[PDB]
């Protein structure tokens, strides 16, 4: 077996620890980002819960970096927090360095080096997470990618990570319309997560969200993570509560 | 004296009652030459407003730096930064450096919104809490300003009455020091409303 | 065995022991015999190094080595062992003299060398050591004999003993504490030491020694360890001779 | 400031002058100069207030852990610790340390370590800037092996004319009498001394 | 700034002024000069202000964590002896001049601290600017054997005696009193010996009387999205 | 269980326990020795076998009292190798503890630190744990007497008496019968002579062996100070018992 | 078991390491050098090896200093890191004292260089035999060092393949040549006869003689072609 | 298997074996629970004193990290002491000069994560054996509790318990939990879930139960400022437990 | 001794620097490089102490080089400007100094507008669009400001500066020996000759 130090290979010429921190992702909640013209949803699901846990006055896998940039987390949560602190970080280094915020592209680039980092040098784990990354920058406007376990980066319009990301995949890109809307994002999302769930009936307590506009408060970015009440109303759009 | 002397510039706050004013001059000067008339000393962190004097690499390398800390302090606690917590942060952050401190006077103001209670702090090189519900002033020409905002301040005054107590104060203290003038700027924290009034003044 | 307990240092066993240090002892008991004898008034060491072949050159070769002038220490076991752990004694030693302007006391000494046996058993990356080392002088409170273990264990003796043919020295130093309850006097120790190490001998018997006695003695070698070699050594040799006929 | 200690037959007696002077103000006229650093041996403290405070405490650690570990330690022990604070530390710090003990096999000891320190024995060391005047003094007076009594009575004029001649010595004459009857502190009023 | 702290027998009681003179600038008319270094522990400040205050409370914290390891009451011997190695290190560059008060349950204890630090123990202390005019009165209005209510007349004398003949102290004189085992009773304001004359004219204006170039707003408040 | 988990204190088992350490608590018998600790009402007392077996050692050099500092006594039981490392730690750590923070270290501030020390020994690999147990004794002069014992597991926990050895159970039952009847956690007498006569008496039926003044070494914890006991001193206060 | 094959932090039952035991076969594979002194003179006689025609032989004297000097069997790699501490050590003795090192003194800083290699796990252990001449104040010694880190004074040894021949020249001729001073033609010839028997299945040639030479009216001196086909 | 012999590999159907181990050395422990309420907070454990004659009175199993949060434990003893040194230290660097009193609850919680975190990163280290729980008052978000795990997860809580009974305790605080509760309700809620773990020694000297509720300047040990908040945390005596124990 | 002059324009920035360098009583060459590009659209004249100019132009434009090619799009003028400044700022805290007045005149693609700031020795960055320093801001300050017409072009700019230059030789007993005038612009950076 190789399991030893990151320091080796296995005969396909990944490493099988690779693979382990892949599958750590598929038990953990599931996660989306849709980015549309008018503004970008994250959405993440609560792999937790009970009516004595607090959860309605809080979140714990969705945290604004910069107010201009937000992340969910699919994956553990213990592998997270480290992480998280970092990117926070590396940005506010770039608005005290450069006298403006980060790019999208870079923030995650970053980020995915020091992933791969523990993979290259020591016996140190790779962090088993991915990261969805709903940005801005007056470079590309909109920016959605997401980071791998593996720490690469890919663009993106919609994407799904989490639990039956594949399952997921081909239900968002049918109901995929071209221009796109922020309203519909979140009317997505919510019928995307649904069926994944091993609930039947989606609710806000259980769901976390966050929905970015810069098309009304025109000329500055407005990030928003919506209250538990704001969630029940667009639940109630789509019909499930 | 010190650097902060050569430079100079000065940051005046005042409390009124329920609302406070924190306002500048745009004078930066670097010694004899006059750089810039219209360079703002007034920044803020959400409604903690942070005022700058000094030698004019520490306002603007001061500012990235306090921006720095009330950034991380925001985002983890889902909350403003308060003046009452600020004031403990400014001397401390200052005091890291002592065997290079940091030559600047502040002047930190704003109103805590966990009571409603007008703040207003001063500090020097190093820093140090000093506290006032009346005024802090701070630069090359405090020592005029000190007395002049003592013979103008009333006790227990209005956001509108706080405006010309500030106002006269500035106008003449700044005209008669040499490395001060040379516009104005006043802002007046009415309680979370901040209304911007450029005082018209001569380019000194 | 296996299941740890041996394989690490670290490690501990269900018993109270640890193997890995039951054949670091068994590596003293392979070493060559050395005694030492406590006086009323003195220290006496004594050193069988065996002569294997005439090729090495006689009174060239020993156990004996000095710390200061007036700290005798003698070793058994693995031969380069026993020599580091003196050389890292005297570096301890001369610390000592250097701060506080006075001569290390025996007791003082005997806590700083068991220190090092015992830093090299809490990492797996250090082999310990596996010598036995007697030792002792005359100080403030005149003369002190102690021994020191490869587990890292010491105590006070008034007769020790370790290596090889340490069954017969341990008969003879048990006669001593009935013959003298002073444990003898340091003259006549010099030749007390030359005849035990010729019963220990007889467990050797197939091969020649060398004999090496030092001393350090409080008016008879005055403050100061030297060696017993002359007409001094000749005259413990024929009494040793004598006697075991 | 003036601090002295004399070997007698049964003991050692620390003199010293409690007024402690920052320029021509005093300070405080009351401070305790003669300062434990174990249990049969203190250390007289002259010079600096500051400087002697603190290589006191580091040796007042070092020598109960001798102590514990190193068994009973000696006032000849002492000097040295004291000596390589003072040799590394010649040009940073001033320190005067006359160091005085007690044992039950070397009877009283006195040990005087100069600015740079070196151990010197003397029958008796006296050090400060109010040393000066009273050289001669006990130069002459000194007898030897002298009772208990005689060395305080003589300890006590010395000191008398220190303070007559330097503002910076008076206030109580405070001793540490170490000794097989304990530690028996005394005091001296203006009043009793000055016309001794 | 006049500083005095006088033991007594059932406790301690320490007096400062609360103005703040920095140079020949009265730079607050009042402050809270008492600096906390733990709850029954105060001291005040002397020498360089922002000095005495940044050092009380590092070293404070560290008495703090001591008193809930040894469960006890916090202890004088230990917050001084802590001061007294610390400001020693970097030679008088970094000063601070204090008073330090407390109470034990090993007793009542009084000290001072130097810039490189040392040790004096008195009966009655006085520090600062107003050492010298405090001392005169320390010394010769004083008993064998102080209580409570006499250990504070005389310290309160010594202040407002201090406020005539010193002007780097004036104002209000804030109090703590700290007896053993007993609540440190804070009594800011407790003798006010400062007269007050106020002014004969107005100093207020209607608007316009100042001129305005432009005028301009900012918020302070976050955007919405809804 | 074994796969990993007794190789290692950094290898967790099926239990979230460590092996390991559990296996030291079994290093206490291997030395056979036994200790007793009795707290009178104005002292603490502390009375451990002394084991000479042989003529060739002398009885003051086998000793497992320490002076650790003034006022403070320990209580060694287990390994003479552990017994050593974790003594030296004490003699520094108390010695500078004294004069950096100017108070005498209390009895729970010492078996305190230590048990924080044992329990970083645990969490690295390249370390290990102590074996010995210690019993520290002191009169505190913020509790009067007590007897904190740390474990060489990194527990420590206060005790009205405690024991420790092989036999450690059948001293305890004797305890437990003494302060339980009389309802205080104390030996009454107030002289610390006459609470020595009461723990001696103790521990020879409970042990069911009579003890000499060369199998007993006695430290006696008074208020400040620590002394341990010379042999004639413990003879003594054995016959004391033996002749009414 | 041998699970103490692996290990040399930890001890093997019979009280050794196998890696120390290892250490002694290098020796044998390694290439054969006698040793043999008096009190005014000190020789050591290697054997040169090849690995053919076209080889132009390995040096197996290097000289440590211009009165002291060594010779080699066994692991060249690891001679390599004990000749350059032992220079060190030579060249300080001369620098600061203006003393030469003593042979006996020297060997006792390489004592503990061995051991240190065995108390870590990190580094080789060492695999090599030097046999050790000087002339200090003490007269010609000489040493055996053992990659232990044992130093053993003799009046001549051997180490190396087929060494035990050697000893038995040793053994026979040990007072000649004690009785033989001032003459360092006598003593240098004892070494060639002694490296004759000592080899087996082999035959001495001019080039395979490296004889080095120190004593209290000789230099320290390396003899090659002309100057060792007068002791052949 | 290997999935807890190193700590870089994963099982593959998630989490390294040593963290599911830390949640058994958890349950090894004595039982420790919390209850928030809208004016108050209780925090209440047993204490095993595993000798007749162990004092654990003398060492009590709730300790105050700051004046206005206290933290109890279910795990490991000796593992918890090291990691409540660090929580005292942090707490006046992290907020005692930034803020120049005492930290947030929330604060703590975060700081405290990212140490458990580290021991679960690499190879030749261990995580900690115990699960806290951190209960405080702040003004900033109010009353909260919390429960910070050894994996280097936290996670808010209502009510929420752990230890050896933490399966029965979980039940039953959800059946008897309300939306408005008292303090002097939730202590009463406390005590009868903390019995269905250990019964036939159930008395307040075994059974230590105290608060966070407001502030006691009696504890503070000053008074005479109009500003001054003592500490929230507070202590009930054996005495005052007996009498809320017969309340039941 | 070393002068560097700056105008805005509403098109362009037009920089100038000194083509003189002065080093004992000796003028060491008439042609002499003081003014380097740091990406193809951002220019950076500079002046200020005796070869920190060299160690510090070349150390400052391979970083703005970096992050442009890194970004793979050259940075704003206003991202330049505050790192620049940040070096600075540091360096004066910092156990050696390099005491360097600088001028970034970009065309800022980005929002479309051209950009002068003004970059301190002390380190100390403001805009302005008439800046400059040492003793050129002594004289230039109140000559661009007399005669500036506030919409400006390049041509109307140019005739103007060239005055300037024209007083300082005459008013200081410097020689400049020329002044060469690099204009950035939307379409690169250009060398066009001037008195």
């Amino acid at each position: 077996r190789y399991d030893s130090r990151t320091t080796i290979f296995s005969p396909e010429g990944r490493l099988y620890q690779v693979e382990y921190a892949l599958e750590s992702i598929s038990h953990a909640g599931t996660a989306i980002g849709i980015m549309a013209s008018d503004g970008i949803v994250l959405a993440a699901e609560r792999k937790v819960t009970s009516t004595l846990l607090e959860q309605d006055t809080s979140t714990e896998k969705l945290y604004k970096l910069n107010d201009k940039i937000a992340v969910a987390v699919a994956g553990l949560t213990a592998d997270a927090e480290i992480l998280i602190n970092t990117a926070r970080i590396h940005a506010q280094n770039y608005l005290k360095t450069y006298n403006e915020d980060i790019p999208v592209e870079i923030l995650v680039r970053r980020l995915s080096d020091i992933k791969q980092g523990y993979t290259q040098h020591g016996g140190l784990r790779p962090f088993g997470v991915s990261f969805i990354y709903a940005g801005y920058d007056d470079r590309y406007g909109y920016q959605l990618y997401t980071s791998n376990p593996s720490g690469n980066y890919t663009g993106w319009k919609a994407i799904s990570v989490g639990a039956n990301t594949s399952a997921a995949q081909t239900l968002l890109q049918m109901d995929y319309k071209d221009d796109m809307k922020v309203d519909d994002a979140i009317e997505l999302a919510l019928k995307t997560l649904s069926k994944t769930t091993d609930s039947s009936a989606l609710t806000y307590d259980r769901l976390e969200f966050a929905t970015i506009r810069k098309g009304a408060n025109d000329g500055e970015v407005y990030q928003k993570i919506f209250k538990p009440q704001e969630i029940k109303d667009i639940l109630v759009k789509t019909g499930i509560t | 004296s010190d650097p902060s002397s050569i430079n100079g510039g000065i940051v005046v706050a005042m409390t009124g009652k329920d609302c406070v004013a924190i306002a500048c001059d745009l004078r930066l000067g670097s010694q004899s030459l006059g750089v810039s008339n219209k360079f703002e000393k007034i920044f803020h962190y959400g409604h903690v407003f942070l005022g700058i004097t000094g030698l004019a690499t520490d306002v603007t390398t001061l500012n990235e730096m306090f921006r720095y800390k009330t950034n991380l302090y925001k985002l983890k606690e889902e909350r403003a930064i308060e003046p009452e917590t600020f004031t403990q942060l400014v001397s401390s952050s200052l005091y890291e450096r002592r065997f290079g401190p940091y030559f600047v006077g502040p002047v930190v103001a704003g109103i805590n919104s966990k009571s409603g209670k007008p703040f207003i702090a001063g500090f020097d090189l190093i820093g140090c809490i000093d506290e006032a519900k009346d005024f802090i002033v701070s630069g090359t020409a405090s020592d005029q300003l000190f007395g002049m905002c003592e013979s103008l301040y009333e006790p227990n005054l209005e956001p509108e009455d706080l405006f010309e107590t500030i106002s006269q104060a500035l106008l003449n203290a700044a005209d008669r020091d040499a490395l001060s003038g040379w516009g104005a700027v006043v802002y007046i924290i009415k309680k979370d409303e901040v209304v911007k009034r450029y005082l018209k003044m001569r380019q000194d | 065995i296996g299941t740890g307990y041996d394989l690490s240092n670290s490690v501990f066993s269900p018993d109270g022991r640890n193997f890995q240090v039951e054949y670091a002892v068994k590596a003293v008991e392979n070493g060559t015999t050395s005694i030492g004898i406590k006086c009323n008034d003195g220290v006496v060491f004594a050193v069988e190094k065996l002569i294997t072949s005439k090729l090495l050159v006689p009174q060239k070769n020993v156990k004996i080595q000095v710390v200061d002038r007036h700290i005798g220490c003698v070793y058994s076991g693995l031969i380069p062992d026993g020599r580091h752990l003196v050389n890292r004694g005297r570096e301890e030693a001369a610390s000592f003299k250097k701060l506080y302007k006075t001569p290390i006391p025996i007791p003082a000494f005997a806590d700083r060398l068991g220190q090092y046996v015992q830093a090299h058993t809490l990492y797996n990356s250090v082999r310990p050591f596996g010598v036995s080392t007697i030792f002792g002088g005359v100080d403030k409170n005149g003369a002190h004999l102690y021994m020191l273990e490869p587990s890292g264990s010491y105590w006070g003796y008034k007769g020790a003993a370790t290596g090889k043919g340490r069954q017969s020295a341990k008969a003879e130093l048990e006669k001593l504490v009935d013959h003298h309850p002073e444990g003898l006097s340091a003259r006549e120790a010099v030749k007390q030491a030359a005849k035990i190490i010729y019963l220990a001998h007889e467990d050797n018997k197939e091969k020649d020694f060398e004999l090496e006695i030092s001393w350090c003695s409080l008016s008879e070698t005055n403050g100061l360890h030297k060696f017993v070699k002359g007409d001094l050594l000749q005259e413990a040799i024929d009494f040793a001779q004598k006697e075991i006929n | 400031t003036s601090i002295m200690a004399v070997t007698f037959k049964d003991g050692v007696i620390l003199g010293a002058d409690s007024r402690t002077t920052t320029g021509a103000y005093i300070a405080n006229r009351v401070t305790d100069k003669l300062t434990r650093v174990h249990d049969k041996i203190w250390c007289c403290r002259s010079g600096s207030a500051a400087d002697t405070q603190a290589i006191a405490d580091i040796v007042q650690y070092h020598l109960e852990l001798y102590t514990s570990q190193y068994g009973t330690p000696s006032t000849e022990t002492a000097a040295s610790v004291f000596k390589e604070l003072c040799y590394e530390n010649k040009d940073n710090l001033t320190a005067g340390i006359i160091v005085a003990g007690y044992d039950d096999k070397n009877k009283g000891e006195v040990y005087t370590i100069p600015l740079g320190g070196s151990v010197h024995k003397l029958p008796y060391a006296i050090a400060g800037s109010g040393s000066t005047f009273i050289y001669g003094y006990c130069d002459k007076n000194f007898r030897e092996n002298m009772s208990k009594e005689e060395t305080v009575d003589f300890i006590k004029h010395s000191l008398s004319q220190a303070i007559k001649w330097d503002g910076s010595s008076g206030g109580v004459i405070r001793m540490v009498v170490l000794t097989a009857a304990g530690v028996e502190r005394l005091i001296f009023y203006p009043d009793e001394y000055e016309q001794l | 700034t006049t500083i005095v702290g006088v033991k007594f027998n059932n406790g301690v009681v320490i007096a400062a002024d609360t103005r703040s003179t920095q140079g020949p600038i009265v730079a607050d008319k009042n402050c809270a000069k008492l600096h906390r270094i733990s709850p029954k522990i105060w001291c005040a400040g002397a020498g360089t202000a922002a000095d005495t205050e940044a050092v009380t409370q590092l070293i404070g914290s560290n008495i703090e964590l001591h008193s809930l390891y040894t469960s006890r009451e916090p202890r004088v011997v230990s917050a001084l002896q802590m001061l007294k190695q610390h400001l020693f290190k970097y030679q008088g560059h970094i000063g601070a001049y204090l008073i330090v008060a407390g109470v034990d349950p090993t007793g009542s204890h009084l000290f001072s601290i130097h810039a490189h630090g040392s040790t004096d123990v008195g009966y009655y202390l006085s520090l600062g600017s107003g050492s010298l005019a405090a001392m005169a009165v320390l010394e010769s209005h004083w008993k064998q054997d102080l209580t409570k209510e006499e250990a504070i007349k005389l310290a309160s004398d010594a202040i407002q005696a201090g406020i005539w003949n010193d002007l780097g102290s004036g104002s209000n004189v804030d109090v703590c009193v700290m007896e053993i085992g007993k609540d440190a009773e804070y009594l800011r304001n407790y003798l006010t010996p400062n007269v007050r004359e106020e002014k004969q004219k107005s100093y207020k204006f209607p608007r316009g009387t100042t001129a305005v170039l432009k005028e301009s707003i900012v918020n302070i408040c976050d955007i919405q999205e809804e | 269980s074994a796969a990993g988990y007794d190789r290692h204190i950094t290898i967790f088992s099926p239990e979230g326990r460590l092996y390991q350490v559990e296996y030291a608590f079994k290093a206490t018998n291997q030395t056979n020795i036994n200790s007793l600790a009795v707290r009178g009402k104005d002292c603490t007392v502390v009375i451990s076998q002394k084991k000479v077996p042989d003529k060739l050692l002398d009885p003051t050099t086998v000793s497992y009292i320490f002076c650790i500092s003034r006022t403070i006594g320990m209580v060694v039981n287990g390994p003479i190798p552990d017994a050593r490392n974790a003594a030296l730690r004490a003699k520094a750590e108390a010695a500078e503890f004294r004069y950096k923070y100017g108070y005498d270290m209390p009895c729970d501030v010492l078996a305190k630190r230590m048990a924080n020390l044992s329990q970083i020994y645990t969490q690295r690999a390249y370390m290990r744990p102590l074996g010995v147990i210690l019993t520290f004794v002191s009169v505190d002069e913020e509790l009067g007497p007590s007897i904190y014992k740390t474990d060489p597991a990194g527990y420590y926990v206060g005790y009205k008496a405690t024991a420790t050895g092989p036999k450690q159970q059948e001293i305890t039952t004797n305890l437990e019968n003494h302060f339980k009847k009389s309802k205080i956690d104390h030996i009454n007498e107030e002289s610390w002579e006459k609470v020595v006569e009461f723990a001696i008496t103790h521990m020879i039926d409970a042990l069911g062996t009579e003890f000499s003044k060369n199998d007993l070494e006695v430290g006696v914890a008074t208020k400040d100070k620590f002394f341990t006991l010379s042999a004639e001193n413990i003879e003594e206060r054995l016959v004391a018992i033996a002749e009414q | 078991r041998n699970n103490y094959d692996g290990d040399t932090v930890t001890f093997s039952p019979t009280g050794r390491l196998f890696q120390v035991e290892y250490a002694l076969e290098a020796i044998k594979q390694g290439s054969v050098t006698v040793g043999l002194r008096s009190n005014t003179h000190a020789v050591l006689v290697a054997l040169k090896r090849n690995a053919d025609e076209l080889s132009s032989y390995q040096k197996k004297i290097i000289k440590c200093d211009e009165h002291m000097g060594l010779s080699l069997a066994g692991l060249a790699p690891d001679a390599r890191v004990l000749s350059n501490y032992l220079r060190q050590q030579c060249n300080y003795s001369s620098l600061v004292f203006n003393r030469k090192l003593a042979v006996e003194r020297a060997g006792h800083l390489l004592c503990d260089k061995a051991q240190k290699n065995t108390q870590s796990y990190g580094g080789r252990p060492y695999g090599v035999g030097l046999l050790i001449i000087g002339y200090d104040k003490s007269g010609a010694h000489l040493l055996e060092f053992q990659p232990s880190g044992n130093v053993t004074e003799l009046y001549g040894t051997a180490i190396g393949a087929r060494s035990q021949g050697a000893k038995t020249y040793l053994e026979r001729t040990l007072d000649t040549f004690i009785k033989i001073d001032g003459n360092p033609d006598e003593l240098i010839k004892a070494g060639v006869e002694a490296i004759s028997q000592s080899l087996r299945d082999e035959s001495l040639t001019v080039d395979n003689l490296s004889i080095a030479i120190v004593g209290k009216d000789t230099p320290f001196t390396i003899y090659d072609g002309e100057a060792v086909a007068k002791y052949i | 298997d290997r999935y807890s012999f190193s700590l870089t590999t994963f099982s593959p159907s998630g989490k390294l074996g040593q963290i599911d181990y830390a949640l058994t050395a958890v349950k090894q422990g004595v039982t420790s629970l919390g209850i928030k309420a809208t004016n108050g907070v209780v925090i209440a454990t047993e204490k095993k004193s595993s000798s007749p004659l162990a004092m654990s009175e003398t060492l009590s199993k709730v300790s105050l990290l700051t004046p206005d949060i206290g933290a109890v434990y279910s795990g490991m003893g000796p593992d918890y002491r090291v990691l409540v040194d660090k929580s005292r230290k942090v707490a006046h660097t992290s907020y005692k000069r930034i803020y120049g009193e005492y930290p947030p609850t929330k604060l703590l919680v975060s700081e405290v994560a990212k140490i458990m975190q580290e021991a679960t990163q690499s190879g030749g280290v261990r995580p900690f054996g115990v699960s806290l729980l951190i209960a405080g008052h702040d003004e900033f978000n109010g009353f909260s509790l919390y429960q910070v795990d050894p994996s280097g997860s936290y996670f808010p809580w209502k009510a929420t318990a752990i230890g050896k009974g933490s399966v029965a305790a979980k039940t039953f605080l959800e059946k008897r939990w309300n939306d408005e509760l008292e303090l002097e309700d939730a202590i009463h809620i406390a005590l009868l879930t903390l019995k269905e773990s250990v019964e036939g020694e159930f008395n307040g000297d075994t059974i230590e139960l105290a608060i966070i509720g407001d502030e006691n300047p009696d504890l503070l040990g000053y008074t005479g400022i109009p500003t001054d908040k003592g500490p929230r945390f507070r202590k009930l005596t054996s005495q005052e437990i007996n009498d809320r124990l017969e309340a039941l | 001794m070393d002068i560097i002059l700056g105008i805005r324009v509403q098109d362009s920035v037009i920089l100038a620097s000194s083509k003189a360098v002065t080093r004992g009583i000796s003028v060491l060459k008439d042609s002499d490089d003081k003014t380097r590009q740091l990406s193809p659209h951002t220019l950076m004249s500079f002046a200020g102490e005796a070869g920190d100019t060299v160690q510090f132009a070349e150390y400052i434009q391979a970083n703005i080089q970096l992050y442009s090619i890194r970004e793979d799009y050259e940075l704003s003028p206003q991202a330049v400007s505050s790192f620049v400044r940040q070096e600075l700022a540091k360096s004066i805290r910092s156990r050696r100094p390099y005491q360097v007045n600088v001028l970034i005149g970009g065309y800022d693609k980005k929002k479309n507008k051209p950009e002068l700031y003004q970059i301190d020795y002390l380190g100390t960055k403001v805009e302005l669009p008439y800046g400059a320093h040492g003793y050129s801001g002594f004289y230039t300050f109140s000559l661009l400001d007399h005669h500036y017409r506030p919409d400006m072009t390049t041509e109307e700019g140019l005739d103007l500066l060239k005055l300037c230059v024209q007083e300082l030789e005459k008013r200081m007993p410097m020689d400049f020996k020329g002044v060469i005038v690099k204009i950035v612009d939307k379409d690169g950076i250009r060398q066009v000759d001037d008195f």
